[PDB]
């Protein structure tokens, strides 16, 4: 995202979001003007690899998507949303959409390479984040989803392994797909088990409060080391969940019990975030006081670590994953379901 | 201790993301 009241601010870029909106770019690239070389990482859907833009040498992530699987997968709609939503949103804290285009059998979406790596895999390798290192990446997480919700959109994946360090040590939300605009309730199910929110899970309609569940669970796994429901099967983390009951490290301050016993709220009428007082509950309480949250959005703050980065190119803050040919059929597929994309 | 189930726990690794 590009670096650098309140109301006002969220005024004007709604604003500039609408008019991305109503008039999505389109078909802004091509494959061969790419120069393919590693794959960052895979999700259930797509397959990011780094690229070289030939013409101008810089380097991308870009994010393959088979039209045939996403059919396959129910996600067809998720993806339009999720290309273009993202082409139409702006936040320092939101990894950029260079380019998007398709093919005969392929979706692509080119977005700015963030080398620092997965947040994932540098919180596993340490093993936990120092309570002051963990708020410094949950403000950039609680603006976020300020601008996000205040655009009516709701995120929906929040986990470390779509979170990225960016070259000066700040966050970079990835993967949109899950992403969607909606101003009353929605119903599908979506997200990733350890995160959902307990609405979700008992398939009742939902909003934008399961994005602070979601959050209360980040907070929680980024300071504790684990999340706070975990088991061998995704059934057996659903129970957990719904049951409510949470049990935090012995060495989990005061402040920070407080505020997760808030975010964790089953009860959607006192989770934080879904109250009267909207998003201001968890900027103004306790564990927030040291946080200047102006200074984070400008970036003025110096982050906890900083990923090191052996020159452009350099992908050794990512694990190595298995390479497969990106082939394109001689026929196009599933031309009808992605004309807009 | 709790980071010690969760180390030997089959869910460690990178999740992927669920759907219908
Ligand atoms: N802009 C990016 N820069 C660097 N790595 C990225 C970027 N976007 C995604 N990735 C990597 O690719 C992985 C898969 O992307 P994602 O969009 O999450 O796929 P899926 O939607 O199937 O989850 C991410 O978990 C991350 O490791
Ligand atoms: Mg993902
Ligand atoms: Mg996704």
């Amino acid at each position: 995202g590009n670096a650098a009241s309140v109301k006002e601010f969220l005024a004007k870029a709604k604003e500039d979001f609408l008019k991305k909106w109503e008039t999505p770019s389109q078909n802004t690239a091509q494959l061969d003007q790419f120069d393919r070389i590693k794959t960052l990482g895979t999700g259930s859907f797509g397959r990011v690899m780094l690229v070289k833009h030939k013409e101008s040498g810089n380097h991308y992530a870009m994010k393959i998507l088979d039209k045939q699987k996403v059919v396959k997968l129910k996600q067809i709609e998720h993806t339009l949303n999720e290309k273009r939503i993202l082409q139409a949103v702006n936040f320092p804290f939101l990894v950029k959409l260079e380019f998007s285009f398709k093919d005969n059998s392929n979706l692509y979406m080119v977005m700015e390479y963030v080398a620092g790596g997965e947040m994932f895999s540098h919180l596993r390798r340490i093993g936990r984040f120092s309570e002051p290192h963990a708020r410094f990446y949950a403000a950039q997480i609680v603006l976020t989803f300020e601008y996000l919700h205040s655009l009516d959109l709701i995120y929906r994946d929040l986990k470390p392994e779509n979170l990225l360090i960016d070259q000066q040590g700040y966050i970079q939300v990835t993967d949109f797909g899950f992403a969607k605009r909606v101003k009353g309730r929605t119903w599908t199910l979506c997200g990733t088990p350890e995160y959902l929110a307990p609405e979700i899970i008992l398939s009742k309609g939902y909003n934008k409060a399961v994005d602070w569940w979601a959050l209360g669970v980040l907070i929680y796994e980024m300071a504790a080391g684990y999340p706070p429901f975990f088991a061998d099967q995704p059934i057996q983390i659903y129970e957990k969940i719904v049951s409510g009951k949470v049990r935090f490290p012995s060495h989990f301050s005061s402040d920070l019990k407080d505020l997760l016993r808030n975010l964790l709220q089953v009860d959607l009428t006192k989770r934080f975030g879904n109250l009267k007082n909207g998003v201001n509950d968890i900027k103004n309480h306790k564990w927030f006081a040291t946080t200047d949250w102006i200074a984070i959005y400008q970036r003025k703050v110096e982050a906890p670590f900083i990923p090191k980065f052996k020159g452009p190119g350099d992908t050794s803050n990512f694990d190595d994953y298995e390479e497969e040919e990106i082939r394109v059929s001689i026929n196009e597929k599933c031309g009808k379901e992605f004309t807009e994309f | 201790t709790t980071y010690a189930d969760f180390i030997a726990s089959g869910r460690t690794g990178r999740r992927a993301s669920i759907h219908d």
